[PDB]
């Protein structure tokens, strides 16, 4: 096969600056590449084929260029819209190849979380399990640590969080963090959980 | 700047059906009909497979009532005529 | 656009058999080369093969060469990956794309997962608000979706009549081998529509402080 | 059997408008064209008054991509193409 | 069938004059005679005049033949009537209608009330249930339009929502020199729609115990 | 003109009976006439034409018959939805010249009203009149008196009366009355219905 290197792994561009990502084939390919376009959750969306044409409906921004074996994607004027994940594809020789790919992030001010509990459902309580909840919604950077604590008790283990991708506008993140206990455990015991992020002074709380 | 073509599906879409002077009188084409035209149901539109044409699984026949008005000569005389319309009320496409 | 979806994922126990089909609106699919591409969860992209016009010739990524075939159907418009002898390596969202070097038009893809594991729908549990939630003019709510396998679960709200406030968190895989997730929305101080095709669960909740 | 006649008005009625050869390429139209028709907008009906046709007041001009596919003396192409719609949105009777 | 309306009527002064038209859908009016027929409330039918196909004749009823002109349009399809030195006697529903003899069309009619007499629109007071009316498993209600002047008014229920159920009296001639009508209707144990052309008043009042 | 002369001037007849209309010219009409049915309130409905003729879609119990002078409408099983008035009319000679009419009722069984009463709206009180009206429903014959007299004697001239006309299917009249009184007249201080479905005069009143 041919091996496609893209370069950065990852990165993050604030709105508004130019961005560069370059694809490098182990042989000559001649133009015979695409660049994709693929949103969290999502299939590919087709930006550039032939090295360099734009699909019809592409924004203006995004440009292809190189030749030989050396390959960049450009968008001019990063949009927060434009956060996703980029992959070249040579299709000079079979087997296709592509890159492994650039995961691109939205760059901006920093916003702290606004934090939200949520007790166990009576109705989830029947099951005889109890889930609680703590909510961190629309803040930036990625990085958050949430800990759970039942009176004085730091649980360590029974948490587990997801984390939204990047809004399309607003460039934020949004994370649910789960602490789930026996029913029998939940009414022995107020529930906590204690979030620690850069755009707070100093960590936020949030029980009953 | 453009945007997506959609395919004209095989379905029953309500169509104007002009109602002839051989439909009633061929012989004599010397007289008119009221109303001119009416509307009916008719199968179009196109089909996703290759060698398939949108065709009507069920026809419906509906009789109606319109005015033959023959000049005969000079004065006009008022007959009333029924006309046979064939709708179409559903459709597939067929080989 | 021309329109491509697949179906025929799930779950399959390892060593296991499988045929994708991907289905193709009109009958252009007659006339263009056809690939298929698939990836694995937080992974790359990763050609699987190809099909020439008039099915002249077939073609295939090394990795794949023994355990996959790839057949069409000009009729029906349909394109099939059968897949044999299994593997936690093949658990992937697999790709529909119509192959012209370029793949300018994809399905939005079928989940295979490749596991041991008994399939099982989720409960739907309310996540209601309160003090914590209805917090400054707004208030936050919404439903956990709770022990269920495999992978996926579509949740809309009020069946798509309230689109744009949602936050649906990617399910993460709990030490019990099953998945939980949690869909939230904001409204100024609501039944989430639940659909787990694996297990045929369809489940429509309400949510009330 | 029958039932009185009711005229067919003055109005615009969705109709379906087959893509042609002439509309892209007539140099030995050798080629193909998805999807080869369209839905549209047609004023059609019969008018209540002597000597009045039914005519188009308002027509609204709709482009639309489709692609083309041509037969390269074997191998299928595949190129979009745009096409213009002409579509009615209100009819009055009027005069010859 | 073939339509023709009329219009043109209403009330108005003795010795003066009025315009009936007559509007037919289609442009087979103009291939027909038409003639006029009136008829005074509660009393019997009576030719008033025709017209020829081209315009070629007029005809009328020696009563008339001083006071009414008949012209008509082919082009819009409209017969009209001319009426002048009008009294009390000219009092009635005049008709339009397709003349071959035999009238086999005819409009719903226009009332012409010749009189020197206010207009005025109606009060409309509900006739509600109770003990009285719910009598059987069956109950009673109404409203009572009062004081109009003149013929016509038209009632209607929860807009044509509630048809069956209804009696609408004759309105009676009050010593006043106004009309007063009764519109009742069945119900087991709410709006009547008034609409008063000559004096553009329409109410709609609801009804309740 | 040509004189046309109906007969019967009005009838009842009963549900099921042969009903014959007839109508005489004054000179010969060589079958130029045409038979209307009209609906109260409602335009004229052609019937037969051309002495004889059926309309399309006029039921078949409807017959046309005549020469010369003299024609006949024949309706042959009288259904109850025919309660209507019946015109005949000549169009041989211009004046065309019609009937004077014949007002067809439907007979049956005799049935007694149900009695309602209608206290006047608060809402009329509050200007100057008090209206009361007294409802029958659904009875038959026609012939009935309704008398007025609350929490008082016979209130005689200020009362009266409007009558549907047939029912359609049921072939019952209903009927409405009204007593009228100043809002003084009526603060100051019954209808008494008699009709041969009825043992004794059955009375409705609240006080």
């Amino acid at each position: 096969a041919i091996q496609m290197t893209q370069s950065p792994s990852s990165l993050s561009a604030s709105v508004g600056d130019r961005v560069t990502i370059t694809c490098h084939g182990s042989y000559w390919l001649s133009n015979y590449l695409a660049w994709y376009q693929q949103k969290p959750g999502k299939a590919p969306k087709l930006l550039i084929y032939d090295g360099k044409e734009r699909e019809h409906g592409v924004p203006s921004r995004f440009s292809g260029s190189g030749s030989h074996e050396d390959y960049t994607l450009t968008i001019s004027s990063l949009q927060p819209e434009d956060f996703a994940t980029y992959y070249c594809q040579q299709y000079r020789y079979h087997p296709y190849t592509f890159g492994q790919g650039t995961k691109l992030e939205i760059k901006r001010t920093v916003a702290a979380p606004s934090v939200f509990i949520f007790p166990p459902s009576d109705e989830q309580l029947k099951s005889g399990t109890a889930s609680v909840v703590c909510l961190l919604n629309n803040f930036y950077p990625r990085e958050a640590k949430v800990q759970w604590k039942v009176d004085n008790a730091l649980q360590s283990g029974n948490s587990q969080e997801s984390v939204t991708e990047q809004d399309s506008k607003d460039s934020t993140y949004s994370l649910s963090s789960t602490l789930t206990l026996s029913k029998a455990d939940y009414e022995k015991h107020v529930y906590a959980c204690e979030v620690t992020h850069q755009g707070l002074s100093s960590p936020v709380t949030k029980s009953f | 700047i453009a945007e997506p073509a959609m395919i004209a599906e095989c379905k029953t879409r309500t169509e104007v059906f002009e109602i002839s002077r051989r439909l009633i009188d061929r012989t004599n084409a010397n007289f008119l009909v009221w109303p001119p035209c009416v509307e009916v149901q008719r199968c179009s539109g196109c089909c996703n497979n290759r060698n398939v044409q949108c065709r009507p699984t069920q026809v419906q026949l509906r009789p109606v009532q319109v005015r033959k008005i023959e000049i005969v000569r000079k004065k006009p005389i008022f007959k009333k005529a029924t006309v046979t319309l064939e709708d179409h009320l559903a459709c597939k496409c067929e080989t | 656009d021309l329109q491509l979806v697949e179906s025929g994922g799930g779950l399959v126990k390892p060593g296991g058999s499988l045929r994708l089909s991907c289905a193709a609106d009109g009958w252009w699919f007659g006339y263009t080369d056809m690939s298929w591409v698939r990836q694995a969860p937080g992974k790359g992209l990763e050609w699987v093969g190809s099909i020439s016009y008039k099915g002249g010739s077939t073609y295939y990524n090394t990795k794949f060469i023994g355990r996959f075939t790839i057949s069409r159907d000009d009729d029906t418009n349909t394109l099939y990956l059968q897949m044999n002898s299994l593997r936690a390596e093949d658990t992937a969202v697999y790709y529909c794309a119509r192959d012209d070097g370029y793949f300018d038009t994809w399905g939005q893809g079928t989940l295979v997962t490749v596991s041991s594991a008994s399939t099982k729908g989720p409960s739907v549990f309310p996540l209601a608000p309160s003090s914590k939630s209805t917090s400054g003019g707004t208030a936050a709510l919404g439903c956990l979706v709770k022990d269920y396998f495999p992978e996926p679960v579509t949740v809309s709200w009020n069946s798509g009549a309230l689109t744009s406030g949602v936050h649906t968190f990617p399910a993460v895989l709990q030490s019990s081998g099953l998945y939980s997730l949690s869909s939230v929305v904001t409204v100024p101080s609501y039944i989430c529509n639940v659909n787990h095709k694996p297990s045929n669960t369809k489940v429509d909740k309400k949510v009330e402080p």
